[PDB]
C-alpha cells in the first residue's frame, strides 16, 4: 500500500521562506501519523480541529503540508486569531482552522556563521492577508502621499527583509522550521486515511 | 498616514537594521577583546566604521520627521534619541581641531612620567608606579613629592588644551539650544510631558545641593575621626582643627579615602570576614562561584542563564597565549546573546564581583523586549546602582553561612560590625563631597559663573570648604589640577556617581521591607524572597520607556 509521502516534507534538506511558503497536496493513500507523533521531541505539536491521539480513526478528502521556518519566538504566531508581522502579512490561519501544526528547532542546520541571509519575510504591506493567502510581489512598498516610482529612499521601502541566523543565537532568535497540516472534507466517500491492523 | 504613522513605518525598518549592524559590531568587539590580535583590530573597526556610518545616516534622515505633531510618547522617545545632533553642528575645521584636543589631552594623561630628582632617568608614569607610592607609601616626603610633580609636570601641559576645550564644547552645546555644555550634560535627567513625573534640567543642582545638606553631620564626624587617627601617623603635620592635606589621604586626588583603612581601623585585632582559604579547602573554582551567583538569582524568583551564556562566557583566564583584556564586563551583544568576560580566581572579591555583574546581566535580559533605542537603565545611575545591591547582599555573614563559607555557629560581635561598617564608610561616604565638589566646580565653570583668571582659586577654595582639605603647596593660575583626574581630561561626567551612590540605598532600603528585615539595615539578605524579586523585576523591566521618576517610584514609592 503507497503510504503518504511524509518523509519528504519533513527531510526537506532545504526548506521555504515564510513570504513565500511550501504547500504540498497528500492524495489518496493511507495516512501514517505514527511516523512522527513517535519521531522526536518537537518543541511544538499543537492540535486545534482534532485530538492529537485519534488521527487513526478518522479521515478527511485530501491533506495540505504548509512548510516555512521562522523565528522562535514568532511560532505562537501560528495560530488562528493571532497578530503580527507573520499573522499578518506572511502566513495566516483562519478561525474555524481543522488542521493543526508543529514545529522543531533547526539550529544545527539552518543557520552559519557570518550569516544566513537565504530566509526572507515581509514587513511592509498595504493591508492583512487573507487565510491562505501566498504573495510574493516585490512592489516598493509606498508610506508617505508621494508616488515613488518604483526605488527606494525617503518614505519609500523595500518590502522584503532577511533573518541574519547564526548559530549564537538565543532561543527565540534561532531559525524554527514549522510544518502545519490541514484536513479538507468537501463531498469525497471514499479518500486517504489512517490504516487498521489486520 | 498623517505625519506620525510615518515615523513609525520608519522606526520599525530602523529598529530592524539597527539591530543587525549592532549585533555585528559587538561580536567583532567581543572576539578581539577575548583574543588580542592584530587581524582583529581592523576587523572590529571595519564593523565599528561601518555601524557609525549608519547610525549617522540614520540619524539625518530621521530629522525630515517634526516632533512637534507625535502624540505617542514612546515613538517620540525613540525619535528624540534618534535626531541629536551632538557634534557635527560645528563647521569642520572647529570639528578636526575639537577631536584633536580631545586626543592631545587623552594621550598626554596616559603617557606623561616624572622623574627622581636625584636621579633624573627614573621616570614613573602615574598606573604602574606613581599611585603605587600615593596608595601605600607611609613617607609624608615622598606622597609631597608625587603629589606636586604629577600636578606640575603633566597638570601644566593640559592647561592650555582645557581653556580651548571649554570653548568648543560649550560652542556645540550652545548651537543646539542648550546654553552650555553643563546643562548639555545635565540633560539626561529631564522629563518633559507626563504630567505629575516631569522633571526640569535645572532641578538637578537644586536637588543635589538640598541632599548634601544633609550628610554633612556624618561626614563631619567621620573627618574628626579620621584627623585624629591621622595625627598619629604624621605627628606635628596635621593641626587639630584644621582641614586634611591632600597628599596623605590613600590616591592621587583623594577621591576614595579606602586606603586608610591600617591607620584607622577601630578595633585593629578583629580581622573582618575573608571566606577565601574556606573556598579553596571546599575545592571551589570558577564554575562554582557562578553556579552559586546564579541560584541565588533564582532565589529570588529571576530567571536561569540563557543556556548560551554558559557556552559561550569567558569565565577564566585563556591559558598559553589567548591574551585578552582581564576586566570583568557584562556583554549584552543582541538577539538573545549574554555573555560575561573575567578572568576569575578563586577569593572573595571575586565571589562578589561574580554577582554584581550578574545583576548587570539580569538587568540586560530583563528589558531585552523593548524596542532598541529604549534598551538601557532609566538615567546613568540605575545600572551600577542595580549591580551594586546585588554584592551588598551576598556579602553579610547571614548569607556566607548559609552557603557554606562560614562555621555553622560563628557567633558575631559588634566589634566587628564596627570594622565592617567603617570599612564600608570609608568608600562611600568619604567619596560624595569630592564628587559633588568636582562637578559643581565643572558646572560653574561651563557656565561661565568663573572667569578662566580664577579657575584655581575657586577651586582651592571650594576644596577647603566643601570636601575639607588643603592643598600643600601653593597653585597659580598656571595649574589644571581638575584636568589631572581621568574623568576631567577624558571628557566624562561625573554626576553619575554622586546619584547611584544614592538610589543604591534606597533599592536596598525598599527591598529590605519587602523581605521584611528585623535588624540594623546593613543586615539584610534579600535571598528566598520573591516579593522583594517582584518589586524588582517591575523596574528592571521598563529600560527607558517610562520617565526614570516613574520608575524609581515602582521600588521606593
Ligand atoms: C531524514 O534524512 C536523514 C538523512 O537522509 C535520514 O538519516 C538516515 O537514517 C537511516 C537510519 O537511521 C540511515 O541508514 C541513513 O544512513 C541515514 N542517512 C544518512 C544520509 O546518513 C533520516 O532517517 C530521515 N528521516 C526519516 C524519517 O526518514
Ligand atoms: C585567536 O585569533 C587568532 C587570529 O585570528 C587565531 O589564529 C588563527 O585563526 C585561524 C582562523 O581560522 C586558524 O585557521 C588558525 O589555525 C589560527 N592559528 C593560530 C596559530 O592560532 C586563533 O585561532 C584565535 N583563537 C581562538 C581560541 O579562536
Ligand atoms: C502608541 O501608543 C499606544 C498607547 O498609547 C501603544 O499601544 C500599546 O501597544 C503595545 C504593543 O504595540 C501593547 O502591548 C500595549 O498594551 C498598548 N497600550 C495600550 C494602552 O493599548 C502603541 O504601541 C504605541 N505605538 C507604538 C508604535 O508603539
Ligand atoms: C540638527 O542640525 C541641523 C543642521 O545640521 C539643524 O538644521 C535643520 O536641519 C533640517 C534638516 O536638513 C532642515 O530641514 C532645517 O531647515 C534646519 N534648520 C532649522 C530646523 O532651523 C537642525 O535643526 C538640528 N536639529 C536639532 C534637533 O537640533
Ligand atoms: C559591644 O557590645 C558590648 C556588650 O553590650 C559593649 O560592652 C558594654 O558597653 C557598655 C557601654 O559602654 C558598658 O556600659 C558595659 O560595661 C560594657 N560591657 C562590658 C562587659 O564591659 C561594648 O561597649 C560594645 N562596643 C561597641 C563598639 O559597640
Ligand atoms: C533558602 O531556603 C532554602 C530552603 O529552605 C534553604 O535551604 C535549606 O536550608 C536549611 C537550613 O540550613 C537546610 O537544612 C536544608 O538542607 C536546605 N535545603 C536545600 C534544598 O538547600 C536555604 O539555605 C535558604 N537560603 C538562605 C540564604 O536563607
Ligand atoms: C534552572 O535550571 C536548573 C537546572 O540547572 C533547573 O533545575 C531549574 O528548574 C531551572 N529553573 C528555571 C526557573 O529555569
Ligand atoms: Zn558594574
Amino acid at each position: 500500500t503507497n503510504l503518504c509521502p511524509f518523509d519528504e516534507v519533513f527531510n526537506a534538506t532545504r526548506f521555504a521562506s515564510v513570504y513565500a511558503w511550501n504547500r504540498k497536496r497528500i492524495s489518496n493513500c493511507v495516512a501514517d501519523y505514527s511516523v512522527l507523533y513517535n519521531f522526536a521531541p518537537f518543541f511544538a505539536f499543537k492540535c486545534y480541529g482534532v485530538s492529537p491521539t485519534k488521527l487513526n480513526d478518522l479521515c478527511f478528502t485530501n491533506v495540505y503540508a504548509d512548510s516555512f521556518v521562522i523565528r522562535g519566538n514568532e511560532v505562537s504566531q501560528i495560530a488562528p486569531g493571532q497578530t503580527g508581522n507573520i499573522a499578518d502579512y506572511n502566513y495566516k490561519l483562519p478561525d474555524d482552522f481543522t488542521g493543526c501544526v508543529i514545529a522543531w528547532n533547526s539550529n544545527k542546520l539552518d543557520s552559519k556563521v557570518g550569516g544566513n541571509y537565504n530566509y526572507l519575510y515581509r514587513l511592509f504591506r498595504k493591508s492583512n492577508l487573507k487565510p491562505f493567502e501566498r504573495d510574493i510581489s516585490t512592489e516598493i512598498y509606498q508610506a508617505g502621499n508621494k508616488p515613488c516610482n518604483g526605488v527606494a529612499g525617503f518614505n519609500c521601502y523595500f518590502p522584503l527583509r532577511s533573518y541574519g541566523f547564526r548559530p549564537t543565537y538565543g532561543v527565540g532568535h534561532q531559525p524554527y522550521r514549522v510544518v502545519v497540516l490541514s484536513f479538507e472534507l468537501l463531498h469525497a466517500p471514499a479518500t486517504v486515511c489512517g490504516p487498521k491492523k489486520s | 498616514s498623517t505625519i506620525e504613522e510615518q515615523a513609525k513605518t520608519f522606526l520599525d525598518k530602523f529598529n530592524h537594521e539597527a539591530e543587525d549592524l549592532f549585533y555585528q559590531s559587538s561580536l567583532a568587539s567581543w572576539n578581539y577583546n577575548t583574543n588580542i590580535t592584530e587581524e582583529n583590530v581592523q576587523n572590529m573597526n571595519n564593523a565599528g566604521d561601518k555601524w557609525s556610518a549608519f547610525l549617522k545616516e540614520q540619524s539625518t534622515l530621521a530629522q525630515m520627521y517634526p516632533l512637534q505633531e507625535i502624540q505617542n510618547l514612546t515613538v517620540k522617545l525613540q525619535l528624540q534619541a534618534l535626531q541629536q545632533n551632538g557634534s557635527s553642528v560645528l563647521s569642520e575645521d572647529k570639528s578636526k581641531r575639537l577631536n584633536t584636543i580631545l586626543n592631545t589631552m587623552s594621550t598626554i594623561y596616559s603617557t606623561g612620567k616624572v622623574c627622581n630628582p636625584d636621579n633624573p632617568q627614573e621616570c614613573l608614569l602615574l598606573e604602574p608606579g606613581l599611585n603605587e607610592i600615593m596608595a601605600n607609601s607611609l613617607d609624608y616626603n615622598e606622597r609631597l613629592w608625587a603629589w606636586e610633580s604629577w600636578r606640575s609636570e603633566v597638570g601644566k601641559q593640559l592647561r592650555p588644551l582645557y581653556e580651548e576645550y571649554v570653548v568648543l564644547k560649550n560652542e556645540m552645546a550652545r548651537a543646539n539650544h542648550y546654553e552650555d555644555y553643563g546643562d548639555y550634560w545635565r540633560g539626561d535627567y529631564e522629563v518633559n510631558g507626563v504630567d505629575g513625573y516631569d522633571y526640569s534640567r535645572g532641578q538637578l543642582i537644586e536637588d543635589v545641593e538640598h541632599t548634601f545638606e544633609e550628610i554633612k553631620p556624618l561626614y563631619e564626624h567621620l573627618h574628626a575621626y579620621v584627623r585624629a587617627k591621622l595625627m598619629n601617623a604624621y605627628p606635628s603635620y596635621i593641626s587639630p582643627i584644621g582641614c586634611l592635606p591632600a597628599h596623605l589621604l590613600g590616591d592621587m586626588w583623594g577621591r576614595f579615602w579606602t586606603n586608610l583603612y591600617s591607620l584607622t581601623v577601630p578595633f585593629g585585632q578583629k580581622p573582618n570576614i575573608d571566606v577565601t582559604d574556606a573556598m579553596v579547602d571546599q575545592a571551589w573554582d570558577a564554575q562554582r562561584i557562578f553556579k552559586e551567583a546564579e541560584k541565588f538569582f533564582v532565589s529570588v524568583g529571576l530567571p536561569n542563564m540563557t543556556q548560551g551564556f554558559w557556552e559561550n562566557s569567558m569565565l577564566t583566564d585563556p591559558g598559553n597565549v589567548q591574551k585578552a583584556v582581564c576586566h570583568p564586563t557584562a556583554w549584552d551583544l543582541g538577539k538573545g546573546d549574554f555573555r560575561i568576560l573575567m578572568c576569575t580566581k578563586v577569593t572573595m572579591d571575586d565571589f562578589l564581583t561574580a554577582h554584581h555583574e550578574m545583576g548587570h546581566i539580569q538587568y540586560d535580559m530583563a528589558y531585552a523586549a523593548q524596542p532598541f533605542l529604549l534598551r538601557n537603565g532609566a538615567n546613568e545611575g540605575f545600572h551600577e546602582a542595580v549591580g551594586e545591591i546585588m554584592s551588598l547582599s551576598a556579602a553579610t555573614p547571614k548569607h556566607l553561612k548559609s552557603i557554606g563559607l562560614l562555621s555553622p555557629d560563628f557567633q558575631e560581635d559588634n566589634e566587628t560590625e564596627i570594622n565592617f561598617l567603617l570599612k564600608q564608610a570609608l568608600t562611600i561616604v568619604g567619596t560624595l563631597p569630592f564628587t559633588y565638589m568636582l562637578e559643581k566646580w565643572r558646572w560653574m565653570v561651563f557656565k561661565g559663573e568663573i572667569p578662566k583668571d580664577q579657575w584655581m582659586k575657586k577651586w582651592w577654595e571650594m576644596k577647603r570648604e566643601i570636601v575639607g582639605v588643603v592643598e600643600p603647596v601653593p597653585h597659580d593660575e598656571t595649574y589644571c589640577d581638575p584636568a589631572s583626574l581621568f574623568h576631567v581630561s577624558n571628557d566624562y561626567s561625573f554626576i553619575r556617581y554622586y546619584t547611584r551612590t544614592l538610589y543604591q540605598f534606597q533599592f536596598q532600603e525598599a527591598l529590605c521591607q519587602a523581605a521584611k528585615h528585623e535588624g540594623p539595615l546593613h543586615k539584610c539578605d534579600i535571598s528566598n524572597s520573591t516579593e522583594a524579586g517582584q518589586k524588582l523585576f517591575n523596574m528592571l523591566r521598563l529600560g527607558k520607556s517610562e520617565p526614570w521618576t516613574l520608575a524609581l517610584e515602582n521600588v521606593v514609592g
